């Protein structure tokens, strides 16, 4: 996971609705939910920072040549498909298909899904056509078998092995790439990590909304009923209890969101490190870029996340 | 004048065909900047680049630069 | 030339730090967040929280204890709630700062005390070295990296066929300038004559795809 949904929750509309007397009573508590609004806005900005740090690592937008002949290796499952009206690779389309008021607002992300797909396409094209050079300066073109010979030399295997088994290695690579799509399509629990974030945020919002029907000791959970049934000197007593309960519920929601945002930021920093090391280069770190000796990585965008295809 | 975006609508900014680096994030790929008025555009991810690839072509640097950058933590 | 480039880069870095006030925005952001949290905590003391007054001395000098107890209790509840909110925010921010400090310590250990092969961990490019610098409540790393430039086109072959044998480059890569063939290191163009001490032989010329014909010099033939 890279980012989560950006939610903005308003004080005066949630705690008090459109009640002026309730707002006048809420002014006595100070600036509690100026702090709450500020914290939620900060989380919202941090989500866009996470997405920018993960995907926006390359400057130029590289493109694959129109004639796609890479010496037996074919990347049709990860390159963008122009036939679809989304410019997504088939695996990205499968990933995007697998994942499923009261003052609450959802701010759209700064980078749309199509723009994230463009970033992923740029990274894939750079990796295919220039190896690891484009991540450390100018993009220097290199034949793909020669690049795989360099990557074979980078794990202690002489480069003549790749040249003497080029078509076998290409066949193995293609078969594994196809099995990735088959495994993702046939297993509904493959994308559990992203679904956990989605479910947690949805559950938190649902509980926050359902807290609006709690009496909190008041005669009624509806503020309009209290206003329509009582005069000020008695209605303020009930409104005080409602304000206390709703304010503490909102504070609980904000604290949970802060902790979960710290979780998501840690995961996004890890994803950015993996994109810098596993994708833009070859990593000697053990088990950092998949089981076995790392050869290369291919990024794929997912709704609120990133999927790495570690070729080892 | 009046422009309709995905993140609501923006009043007081002129919508253009051009694309520049994001200055003030608006949302859903829309950004705003001051040129002399306020313009709203679709942010550009970077300069277009297409490296010439063939099975037998390689590019090798012949010269170098030593670059020093700062990182603050 | 390398020394001149290093000195010029250091001078440019100093000038950029001097002439740009937004360079150190991270530390300023941390300081502003802490100061604003303190200001909000202090300003919370001027809220009635439902009491008759926000000043404890006025409540004490105006009311008897049995009736002032309710007002004091309301003030205590409000102030305790504000203090708990401040403490929780400080704990979360401290956890974030500790994570940043762990990252800084890792960067100091791996970029400064040694040379790091991790990509983009110690600056953009091929990491050469790093210099630490103290900053108020922070650290600034000067990453010195090697950026290749002025590349040019070459025609490359995976192997060289000679005497019915396939030769692969021992360290570099085979290139062609148009008529002749050389072997050069991958990160710098230093062409050299293809000999038997910079290539190794493996198999014949029937397995490799794209192998080309060329003569491999033998240093022993003249003698
Ligand atoms: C690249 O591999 C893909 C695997 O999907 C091949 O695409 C399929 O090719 C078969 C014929 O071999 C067609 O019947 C399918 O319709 C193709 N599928 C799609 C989605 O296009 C593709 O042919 C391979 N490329 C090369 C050059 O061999
Ligand atoms: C490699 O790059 C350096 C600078 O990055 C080049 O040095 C320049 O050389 C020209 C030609 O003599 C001088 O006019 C400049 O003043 C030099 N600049 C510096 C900063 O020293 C160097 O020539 C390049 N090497 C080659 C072979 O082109
Ligand atoms: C490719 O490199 C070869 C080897 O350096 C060049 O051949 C040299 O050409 C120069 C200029 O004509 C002569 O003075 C040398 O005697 C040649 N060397 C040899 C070993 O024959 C060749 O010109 C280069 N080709 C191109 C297109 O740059
Ligand atoms: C590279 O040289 C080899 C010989 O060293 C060439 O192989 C010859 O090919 C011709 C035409 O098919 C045959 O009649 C000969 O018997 C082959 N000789 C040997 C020793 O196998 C090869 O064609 C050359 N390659 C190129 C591209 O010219
Ligand atoms: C922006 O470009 C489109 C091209 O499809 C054009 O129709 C439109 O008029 C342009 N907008 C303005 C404000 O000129
Ligand atoms: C190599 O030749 C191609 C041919 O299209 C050209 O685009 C490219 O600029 C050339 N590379 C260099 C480094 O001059
Ligand atoms: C590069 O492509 C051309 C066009 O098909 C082909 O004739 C040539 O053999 C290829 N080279 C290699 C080394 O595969």
């Amino acid at each position: 996971p890279v980012s989560m949904t950006k939610t903005s929750v308003d004080c005066t509309m949630y705690i008090c609705g459109d009640s002026t007397e309730c707002s006048n009573l809420l002014l006595q508590y100070g600036s509690f939910c100026t702090q709450l609004n500020r914290a939620l806005t900060g989380i919202a900005v941090e989500q866009d920072k996470n997405t920018q740090e993960v995907f926006a690592q390359v400057k130029q937008i590289y493109k694959t040549p129109p004639i796609k002949d890479f010496g037996g290796f074919n990347f049709s499952q990860i390159l963008p498909d122009p036939s679809k009206p989304s410019k997504r690779s088939p695996i990205e389309d499968l990933l995007f298909n697998k994942v499923t008021f009261n003052g609450l607002t959802v701010l759209p992300p700064l980078l749309t899904d199509e723009m994230i797909a463009q970033y992923t396409s740029a990274l894939l094209a750079g990796t295919i056509t220039s190896g690891w050079t484009f991540g450390a300066g100018p993009a220097l073109q290199i034949p793909f078998p020669m690049q795989m010979a360099y990557r074979f030399n980078g794990i202690g295997v002489t480069q003549n092995v790749l040249y003497e088994n080029q078509k076998l290695i290409a066949n193995q690579f293609n078969s594994a790439i196809g099995k990735i799509q088959d495994s993702l399509s046939s297993t509904p629990s493959a994308l559990g990590k992203l679904q956990d974030v989605v479910n947690q945020n949805a559950q938190a919002l649902n509980t926050l909304v359902k807290q609006l029907s709690s009496n909190f000791g008041a005669i009624s959970s509806v503020l309009n009923d209290i206003l329509s049934r009582l005069d000020p000197p008695e209605a303020e007593v009930q409104i005080d209890r409602l304000i206390t309960g709703r304010l503490q519920s909102l504070q609980t929601y904000v604290t949970q969101q802060l902790i979960r945002a710290a979780e998501i930021r840690a995961s996004a920093n890890l994803a950015a490190t993996k994109m810098s090391e596993c994708v833009l280069g070859q990593s000697k770190r053990v088990d950092f870029c998949g089981k076995g000796y790392h050869l290369m990585s291919f990024p794929q965008s997912a709704p609120h996340g990133v999927v790495f295809l570690h070729v080892t | 004048n009046v422009f309709q975006t995905r993140a609501g609508c923006l009043i007081g900014a002129e919508h253009v065909n051009n694309s520049y680096e994001c200055d003030i994030p608006i949302g859903a790929g829309i950004c705003a900047s001051y040129q002399q008025s306020i313009i709203a555009y679709t942010m550009s991810l970077g300069a277009e680049n297409s490296v010439a690839y063939s099975n037998n072509s390689i590019a090798i640097p012949t010269n170098f630069t030593i670059s020093v950058t700062t990182e603050i933590l | 030339l390398i020394a001149n480039q290093f000195n010029s880069a250091i001078g440019k870095i100093q000038d950029s730090l001097s002439s740009t006030p937004s360079a150190l925005g991270k530390l300023q952001d941390v300081v502003n967040q802490n100061a604003q949290a303190l200001n909000t905590l202090v300003k919370q003391l001027s809220s009635n929280f439902g009491a008759i007054s926000s000043v404890l001395n006025d409540i004490l000098s105006r009311l008897d204890p049995p009736e002032a107890e309710v007002q004091i209790d309301r003030l205590i509840t409000g102030r305790l709630q504000s203090l708990q909110t401040y403490v929780t925010q400080q704990l979360i921010r401290a956890a974030e700062i500790r994570a940043s400090a762990n990252l800084a310590a890792t960067k100091m250990s791996e970029c400064v005390l040694g040379q790091s092969k991790r990509v983009d961990f110690c600056g953009k490019g091929y990491h050469l070295m790093s210099f630490p610098q103290s900053a108020p409540h922070g650290v600034v790393f000067l990453h010195v990296t090697y950026v290749p430039a002025q590349e040019k086109n070459f025609t490359t072959a995976p192997a060289i066929c000679h005497d019915g044998k396939a030769h692969f480059p021992r360290e570099g890569v085979f290139v062609s300038n148009g008529t002749h063939w050389f072997v050069t290191q991958r990160n710098f163009y230093e062409p050299q004559i293809i000999t038997t001490d910079n290539t190794f032989v493996s198999g014949n010329c029937d397995v490799v795809i794209g192998i080309v014909n060329n003569t491999v010099y033998d240093p022993l033939q003249p003698e």
